[PDB]
């Protein structure tokens, strides 16, 4: 049956800056069916306060979800979102950019 | 506010 | 300018597992503003807006009397797909369906709808009139019999013109500070080397609502559309919305590209340039 693989887009709400508090985002959408496991990385480690929205979907019936956690920005740390679906051979990891 | 029902399928 | 009012409702079989899971969402244009989740604790209609909030306990008392009994439907609807297509029973299966109403400047009923997909492909869709239906295989076609003799589209019809208009234009008037607002997008430009000859320039539009909006890169004033690196328009998390557009640019070229932003918070297109 109809199997579609999720974009995955990782994003701070506001722009980022270093010491100010933010929120980090991970956003999924275009996917189908919507069993699907997503993760925030901080230095590569599962953060464990982490919401997502409610399962809604668009016009063309693929799911998304949005995902997100308070964070204050640094030089040093690092953040991922890290996605995981049936269309999916393995776990695809998408690494913050402040600039994307 | 919803509509009442969902038909059955 | 236009505005909609749309539930969302998604029902997924998990066999050996028991109970099918259920998800309902409420959106205003693009807010949300109630949900209802079968696994959750409460078993009730929940607001997700502020707005909504207001709403006496006679309100949430029938919207989840409503939702509940949607749950219980779907999952006998689950079963007799599973029957009309010849299923097995130890596959996962997902039904969803979405209605609800479009308004215009005025507030005055522009369309209704009403349609579901089953494991994500058009199933059964209420057509414009709001007096027929698009089925699209035999089983969806048994289904169209079932809703003609039971007069399914006539109570739709009744709802998307009346009762769903009315509870639209309530929640926009309840909402007015959220929902009739327009932002504009707040926008700026980055430019970072890829190389020594090449650099990406991203034009960002942020903060703004509601979601639709257009963002373009030209060169000398001709669409640069094949070669620009467009993402999905995104939720901030705040109620806003975000978006860029970038292009690759060879170096000493920046001030031939051209950023175009439109969106209906701003009274003219944005032009932007990296200079």
């Amino acid at each position: 049956m109809i199997q579609r693989t999720p974009k995955i887009q990782v994003y701070s709400r506001h722009p980022a800056e270093n010491g100010k508090s933010n929120f980090l985002n991970c956003y999924v959408s275009g996917f189908h069916p919507s069993d699907i496991e997503v993760d925030l990385l901080k230095n590569g480690e599962r953060i464990e306060k982490v919401e997502h929205s409610d399962l809604s979907f668009s016009k063309d019936w693929s799911f998304y979800l949005l995902y997100y956690t308070e964070f204050t920005p640094t030089e040093k740390d690092e953040y991922a979102c890290r996605v995981n679906h049936v269309t999916l051979s393995q776990p695809k990891i998408v690494k913050w950019d402040r600039d994307m | 506010r919803m509509f009442p029902n969902a038909p059955y399928l | 300018g236009s505005h909609s009012m749309r539930y969302f409702f998604t029902s997924v079989s998990r066999p050996g597992r028991g109970e099918p899971r259920f998800i309902a969402v409420g959106y205003v244009d693009d807010t949300q503003f109630v949900r209802f989740d079968s696994d959750a604790a409460s078993q009730r209609m929940e607001p997700r807006a502020p707005w909504i909030e207001q709403e006496g306990p006679e309100y949430w008392d029938g919207e989840t009397r409503k939702v509940k009994a949607h749950s219980q439907t779907h999952r006998v609807d689950l079963g007799t797909l599973r029957g009309y297509y010849n299923q097995s029973e130890a596959g996962s299966h997902t039904v969803q369906r979405m209605y609800g109403c479009d308004v215009g400047s005025d507030w005055r009923f522009l369309r209704g709808y009403h349609q579901y997909a089953y494991d994500g492909k058009d199933y059964i869709a209420l057509k414009e009139d709001l007096r027929s239906w698009t089925a699209a295989d035999m089983a969806a076609q048994t289904t169209k019999h079932k809703w003609e003799a039971a007069h399914v589209a006539e109570q739709l019809r009744a709802y998307l013109e009346g009762t769903c208009v009315e509870w639209l234009r309530r929640y926009l008037e309840n909402g007015k500070e959220t929902l009739q607002r327009t932002d504009a997008p707040k926008t700026h430009m980055t430019h970072h080397a890829v190389s020594d000859h090449e650099a990406t320039l991203r034009c960002w539009a942020l903060s703004f609502y509601p979601a639709e909006i257009t963002l373009t890169w030209q060169r000398d004033g001709e669409d640069q559309t094949q070669d620009t690196e467009l993402v999905e328009t995104r939720p901030a998390g705040d109620g806003t919305f975000q978006k860029w557009a970038a292009v690759v640019v060879p170096s000493g070229q920046e001030q031939r590209y051209t950023c175009h932003v439109q969106h209906e918070g701003l009274p003219k297109p944005l032009t932007l340039r990296w200079e």
